[PDB]
């Protein structure tokens, strides 16, 4: 394998860490960094909108 | 069938509560799109503008 020379192609699921609701977490999806808590919404998105 | 080719310029378009793009308007076009632009608004008051 290789590193640093192509966009990424192949690679395996990483095991992630259970959501946890209503507390201080040091949040990071798949490529956001910030911190904040987090809660079930209501906002209607868009099928393609992330 | 229609061809059309594409350049860079800047436009400015409406959403909506729901999320999806209602209206849009270019910003090189004429004068009164050009102030539309600028004041970042649909609608302008009888006037003299910059």
């Amino acid at each position: 394998f290789e590193l640093l020379h192509a966009p990424a192609t192949v690679c395996g699921p990483k095991k992630s860490t259970n959501l946890v609701k209503n507390k201080c977490v040091n949040f990071n999806f798949n490529g956001l960094k910030g911190t904040g808590v987090l809660t079930e919404s209501n906002k209607k998105f868009l099928p393609f909108q992330q | 069938y229609y061809v059309g080719y594409l350049q860079p310029r800047t436009f400015l378009l409406k959403y909506n509560e729901n999320g999806t793009i209602t209206d849009a308007v270019d910003c090189a076009l004429d004068p009164l799109s050009e102030t539309k632009c600028t004041l970042k608004s649909f609608t302008v008051e009888k006037g003299i503008y910059q």
